[PDB]
């Protein structure tokens, strides 16, 4: 198990929004660290999708965003596309050890109806 | 920036394997950046093993800190994690990835930094 | 050259609700040595770039010192809100400086607890920037008057951190400098 929980799937009519959620510990998101979310689409590495609370890399389209509140955090994604089909996953900086730790979430399957 | 993994390995059970990530576009001794290995289970979540940083710091999972050994060689660009007492459940796709800061004009922080680069993969077999 | 070894590799640090402040004058500093090779656990700047701080010129340079919680070090940052922003160092929303820190668990720790630093609890409102509160005087909770001793709702308004070698990143002491910027050049 891992110590960020996100739904196992979500679904979503084309340009239709949707929403993944993450939410956390006391520790890593409760206690202020960021969160940054990965895109990894079928048989390829992940691809880093939003590298800060609300802050996107270059090349990914505006229809992702996310926010923090709390110990929770959430991916919105204002369109839906063909590509948008692919396994997203939180992630952030745990504090609860000795030289720390990074924990992802349970990843979350996207599917376009 | 390219990380590349060492090939596809398997191994009998209770066996060490050792991994070598060779990185380019980037110096090793660069402090706002280092290197990490993350495994992924077929059909299942990212797991984040191991860390190393431009001064030796180390830092690993904590249910495999015992197990788990990073070193790194900034001669030649290279990152070594070594794994030992495999059992046939840790098979995975092991990658390599960086940990650095986007936005690197606005400096770098390490409890903000993100797996901005990633390398393709290696596959991990254990079994008899 | 500039005195940043007085800064940084001071022997003693202050405690952030009675931060140190120096001032930086009439000298040339060498920011990108100092960003390139001195390995610090952040370094990271807002209204200016690290690696483009030698071609600037600023009238006067502050250096603030403290050490903070391992994951307060968060709040040490435009726009933070949070125990240390409000009551402790509150930074403006228009900083143009950088923030260093860095892990001091080898020095600020013992095993008994280290408790010479302490850190503001209890406000009756949140800081100015840049501004501190050394005075400290027993805070009124409820509506009670207090007679100038602890009590039911009268608390000291200074909480002592108790480092100790194991409690974990989280908690671990960070040693933090602050800097906010003709006589000073690169
Ligand atoms: C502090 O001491 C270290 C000792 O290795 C030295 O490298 C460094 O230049 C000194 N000054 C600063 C500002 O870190």
């Amino acid at each position: 198990q891992s110590v960020l929980t996100q739904p196992p799937s979500v679904s979503g009519a084309p340009g239709q929004r949707v929403t993944i959620s993450c939410t956390g510990s006391s520790s890593n998101i409760g206690a202020g660290y960021d969160v940054h979310w990965y895109q990894q689409l079928p048989g390829t590495a992940p691809k880093l999708l939003i590298y800060d609370n609300n802050n996107r890399p270059s090349g990914v389209p505006d229809r992702f965003s996310g926010s923090k509140s709390g110990t929770s955090a959430s991916l919105a994604i204002t369109g839906l596309q063909a590509e948008d089909e692919a396994d997203y996953y939180c992630q952030s900086f745990d504090s609860s050890s000795l030289t720390g730790s990074r924990v992802f979430g349970g990843g979350t399957k996207l599917t376009v109806l | 920036v390219t990380l590349k993994e060492s090939g596809p390995v398997l191994l009998k059970p209770t066996e060490t394997l050792t991994l070598t990530c060779t990185v380019s576009g980037f110096s090793l001794s660069n402090v706002g950046m280092g290197v990490s290995w993350i495994r992924q289970p077929p059909g299942k979540a990212l797991e984040w093993l191991a860390d190393i940083f431009s001064n030796d710091e180390k830092s690993y999972s904590t249910s495999l800190k015992s197990r788990l050994t990073i070193s790194r060689d900034t001669s030649k660009s290279q990152v070594v994690l070594s794994m030992t007492n495999m059992d046939p459940v840790d098979t995975a796709t092991y990658y390599c990835a960086r940990l650095a800061n986007y936005d690197f004009w606005s400096g770098y922080s390490r409890f903000s930094a993100q797996f901005d680069n990633w390398g393709q993969g290696t596959l991990v077999t254990v079994s008899s | 050259l500039c005195p940043f070894d007085e800064v940084f590799n001071a022997t003693r640090f202050a405690s952030v609700y009675a931060w140190n402040r120096k001032r930086i004058s009439n000298c040339v500093a060498d920011y990108s040595v100092l960003y390139n090779l001195a390995p610090f656990f952040t370094f990271k700047c807002y209204g200016v770039s690290p690696t483009k701080l030698n071609d600037l010129c600023f009238t006067n340079v502050y250096a603030d010192s403290f050490v903070i919680r391992g994951d307060e070090v968060r709040q040490i940052a435009p726009g933070q809100t949070g125990n240390i922003a409000d009551y402790n160092y509150k930074l403006p929303d228009d900083f143009t400086g950088c923030v260093i820190a860095w892990n001091s668990n080898k020095l600020d720790s013992k095993v008994s607890g280290n408790y010479n630093y302490l850190y503001r609890l209890f406000r009756k409102s949140n800081l100015k920037p840049f501004e501190r509160d050394i005075s400290t005087e027993i805070y009124q909770a409820g509506n009670k008057p207090c007679n100038g001793v602890a009590g039911f709702n009268c608390y000291f308004p200074l909480r002592s951190y108790s480092f100790r070698p194991t409690y974990g990143v989280g908690h671990q002491p960070y040693r933090v400098v602050v800097l906010s910027f003709a006589t000073v050049c690169g």
